[PDB]
RNA sequence: AUGCGCGCUAGGUCUCUGGGUCUCCUGGGGGCCGAAGCUAACGCGUUAAGCGCGCCGCCUGGGGAGUACGGCCGCAAGGC
RNA sequence: GGAGGAAGAAGCCCUUCGGGGUGUAAACUCCUGAACCCGGGACGAAACCCCCGACGAGGGGACUGACGGUACCGGGGUAAUAGCGCCGGCCAACUCCGUGCCAGCAGCCGCGGUAAUACGGAGGGCGCGAGCGUUACCCGGAUUCACUGGGCGUAAAGGGCGUGUAGGCGGCCUGGGGCGUCCCAUGUGAAAGACCACGGCUCAACCGUGGGGGAGCGUGGGAUACGCUCAGGCUAGACG
């Protein structure tokens, strides 16, 4: 453009836009949730992998995916959901905090436990 | 806190002889002159060719390791040194050799760093005829560091000073051997310090 | 990389078609392409399992090798000697020795007091001072005596550290030991000789006077005699023992063991 | 005699009646860190002899780098192709703060203090090709002096 | 698949149409090779996609989609 | 915790069954003396008031401490918490078992079907360390709204074409004005914050005392090259 175009009508900011609508701007959630279900990968995976169908404190109920080896979940669990999106399942955009609040530490974890919430094994 | 535990370990990873342990380090025992390989499992298997990323990582770790502060703290000494005039380089190493511990050490009331650390910081030493207990405090031109009236009947201090007769202290530096007292005259330069590191990389390092 | 430095370790080494070598640690064989090229019958006491078919491969065009599958420590190299090299008349020594068992090889090879001509090697810069050294040196040390008792040694080749295909951390250097017909000095007592020397030099900051008497068992019951024994033979403990020779601690000992062994 | 770089091995393929041919070019600095810097682009069957082509280019191939106080008498900017080069004299005690492929070329150059930056595309063939036009596109006070005086 | 106006930067060749002292010089228009230069390349190159200046109109990953909605214009299809 | 401390303890891991690693690391000798105990013990507070001066200026005398028996000093005196993430390329950090597109991992590229440095666990290594990671939001990298600093023949992008209003831009030679523009002086640009220097807390964070600096805008003075404007002229643009 021209100096003059550029007076006239300027440059447009560009706008960056949200990953996680159903956190609404805070770190993590608090829901409930209703069914919990195993489902398949979108192209070159296959697996059974696990998700929470979880209503919040917000206006919405979206998918949130379950991590470790083995859950607790049944269909009233009081669960946190956390930011992050999975690569392959096509819907789900939020994550389970481990250990928080009705779900519980993957068992028999050593080697990375501050993800998958676990206590320290005491050991003599 | 600090780094405490093995410390020859250091010498073998990064491949040269760090003089962080007092008398060992010069006989025939510091581990360079056996086992001149890193540590672990894959110590002595063959060497790829290493990033810039990693030459540079490897030589900030050298110069850190040599004086045993925190990673925290030599960032802050060197965005102190980044923010003065004259050559960074130059104005880095005079920071870092300016400490109480190292002043110690180079003056030669004690063996390793690791002891001075702990001569300062329990208490046997004064600046300007007041004691300080802090190994970070940072000595000016002009400045009596002694040690206590106290702590002048020990052994380990008798042992470390009397052993000094018939040694040199660095330039920048007078002592006092008899009067168990020693001067800051200056601050170092390049070439005065002995250091096998080339600080242009960790220059460039702080810049990723 | 290794092309020349092998052949002039063999130059220094002076082998010949007539003198037979041994080999330690051969690896690939490098320099033994080389010593067959050069010298008579040689033999080497590879360990390793993985290599004993690339060493193999290596010397097939050879008939003057033998290779035995025995530790050198272990084996008595005597009977090795005595089998092997039954028509030579020098044996040397020449191998590249793995940084930690380098001075417990020298040290076996040079206690079981084998007819070997010499010895030639290739360690580390770092422990090269360290057994060709002089009185104030920074660097004398009971490895020194040991080495300097037994044989005659001074440094050869140096090395510098930007030669080998993956870049070490130490420079190296070939020495070259000229072994001695009859030892230096004369002592009886060579155990408490040994650990004599070792306790002259267990702090090398301390004053010898304090060395000797605060390393010995019977040092606090000895005091006395340590002290009278050490200024009678002019050579007194106030020195750091840096200071001293093969000499002077051969008179010590033998006024230390005469009175008291 | 000189000190060797290795910018890029890259292994490039054809197709052929019923199967893949394959190539390997390399990229090789060459300098003595004292003002003389070649670049060398090598192609052949095997690596070695990539390596050794792009060797004996960049030494056939060769520039005079004009430094004063181990930097650059004044700034550059030097587009080849759609990628673009900036270099940038800075004061003793900087270092070279630039990426893998400048770094690499300026540090055979005897460089010690340069502020640099790519632009547009960032090939780095192309960026090498840039930077090294760069170097040769440098005049000191000397020789403007020369060009417009006499 | 190339907005308009102006100035500057080797040439050669084929045509259409004027004036001249008509061997050939001098304007305008339509093509083809090609200096410098440009371009990611193809290619463009005094009829520039070169070197510059002034003003206008557009572009900001692919689908969803010229879609839905609101507005205006039309008899309608439909168009913006 | 510090110094010394084996050609190298034990256990655990790997092994070419020789050994290698954890590793001077430990154990072990000597040395120091966090915590803890005893005694002392603050700065922050000199005024109002009172006596002599006038009911003034000076001078002189007392009271008052939540923090708090805290800081701190002196004297004794004990070896006295290490975790967290990562180790396929980005990006520093490699092996052995378990599993066999399963369980799972994942920021991207992607890894998982029998020999997995990419999942699980061990040994080992790397980075930081009273902390280390994760999620959310902002700037950077992003020359990816391009004033600095991008483009539109075919990659997305020249309006279907004219005529023309507002607007933007504008040939040469002189003279007036001094609007833009530039310069000098001055007022303002508060205190904090940012920069420099010097000091007080045993250093630092923190705080104090100084010195500058500053985009912008008023007031006064100055310059007229270039934009602006007024007046005169010219013919190379345009028009007849
Ligand atoms: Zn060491």
């Amino acid at each position: 453009p021209t100096i003059n175009q550029l007076v006239r009508k300027g440059r447009e900011k560009v706008r960056k836009k949200s990953k996680v609508p159903a956190l609404k701007g805070a770190p993590f959630r608090r829901g409930v949730c209703t069914v919990v279900r195993t489902v398949t990968p979108k192209k070159p995976n296959s697996a059974l992998r696990k998700v929470a169908k979880v209503r919040l404190t917000s206006g919405y109920e979206v998918t949130a995916y379950i991590p470790g080896e083995g859950h607790n979940l049944q269909e009233h669990s009081v669960v946190l959901i956390r930011g992050g999106r999975v690569k392959d399942l096509p819907g789900v955009r939020y994550h389970i905090v481990r250990g928080v609040y009705d779900a519980a530490g993957v068992k028999d974890r050593k080697k990375s436990r501050s993800k998958y919430g676990t206590k320290k094994p005491k050991e003599a | 806190g600090r780094y405490i535990g093995p410390v020859c370990r250091l010498c073998r990873r990064e491949g040269v002889k760090l003089y962080l342990k007092g008398e060992r380090c010069y006989s025939p025992k510091c581990a360079m002159e056996r086992r001149p390989y890193p540590p672990g499992q894959h110590g002595q298997k063959r060497a790829r060719r290493p990033s810039d990323y990693a030459v540079r990582l490897r030589e900030k770790q050298k110069l850190r390791r040599i004086y045993g502060i925190s990673e925290r703290q030599f960032r802050n000494l060197f965005e102190e040194a980044s923010k003065k005039k004259g050559v960074t380089g130059s104005v880095f190493l005079g920071l870092l050799e300016s400490r109480l511990d190292n002043v110690v050490y180079r003056l030669g009331f004690a063996v390793s760093r690791r002891q001075a650390r702990q001569l300062v910081r329990h208490g046997h030493i004064t600046v300007n005829g007041r004691r300080v207990d802090l190994p970070s405090y940072r000595v000016r031109p002009g400045d009596e560091i002694a040690v206590a009236e106290k702590s002048r009947n020990l052994e380990l201090i008798r042992q470390n000073l009397e052993a000094m007769k018939g040694r040199k202290v660095g330039p920048w530096l007078s002592l006092d051997v008899e009067g168990m007292k020693g001067k800051f005259l200056r601050l170092p330069d390049r070439e005065d310090l002995a250091l096998p590191v080339n600080e242009q990389l960790v220059i460039e390092f702080y810049s990723r | 990389i290794d092309t020349n430095i092998l052949n002039r370790i063999v130059d220094h080494a002076e082998v010949t078609e007539k003198t037979g070598v041994i080999e330690i640690g051969p690896g690939i064989g490098a320099l033994t392409e080389q010593l067959a090229k050069r010298a008579k019958k040689v033999v080497a006491f590879e360990i390793d399992q993985r290599l004993l078919p690339i060493l193999k491969d290596t010397l097939s065009p050879y008939e003057n090798v033998t290779v035995i599958h025995q530790d050198v420590l272990k084996a008595d190299v005597k009977s090795v000697i005595e089998e092997q090299f039954q028509d030579c008349d020098e044996i040397m020594v020449v191998a590249n020795l793995p940084y930690y068992v380098t001075t417990p090889i020298i040290m076996k090879l040079l206690e079981e007091h084998l007819p070997l001509k010499g010895i030639v090697v290739m360690l580390q810069k770092e422990v090269a001072e360290r057994m060709a050294a002089d009185p104030s040196s920074k660097e004398y040390g009971s490895l020194s005596i040991a080495v300097q008792f037994y044989t005659e040694a001074k440094t050869v080749m140096i090395v510098p550290k930007t030669v080998f295909v993956p870049q070490p951390n130490v420079d190296s250097a070939v020495i070259r030991l000229i072994l001695r017909d009859g030892p230096a000095v004369d002592v009886e007592n060579e155990s408490f000789f040994f650990q004599l020397i070792k306790a002259s030099f267990a702090q090398r900051r301390k004053t010898l006077l304090n060395n000797l008497v605060n390393n010995l068992p019977e040092g606090k019951a000895q005091k006395s005699t340590i002290e009278q024994v050490l200024e009678e033979t002019n050579i007194d403990g106030k020195r750091r023992g840096e200071s001293l020779s093969i000499e002077e601690f051969a008179a010590l000992s033998n006024g230390l063991y005469k009175a008291l062994f | 005699d000189f000190e060797e770089k290795m910018i890029l091995i890259r292994r490039t393929a054809r197709m052929q009646a019923g199967g893949r041919r394959f190539r390997f070019g390399a990229l090789v600095v060459v300098g003595d860190r004292q003002g003389r810097v070649g670049l060398g682009f090598g192609k052949a069957p095997e690596v070695p002899l990539a390596v050794q082509k792009a060797g004996y280019y960049a030494r056939r191939n060769m520039v005079e780098v004009p430094l004063q106080n181990g930097t650059i008498p004044h700034e550059i900017e030097v587009e080849f192709g759609a990628s673009k080069i900036v270099l940038k004299p800075a004061a003793p005690g900087t270092g070279v703060i630039a990426g893998a492929v400048p770094r690499a070329i300026l540090e055979l150059a005897g460089v010690t203090d340069i502020l640099t930056k790519e632009l547009g595309s960032r090939n780095p063939i192309n960026i090498a090709y840039a930077t090294m036009e760069a170097l040769r596109q440098l005049r000191t006070k000397a020789d403007v002096e020369r060009l417009r005086k006499g």
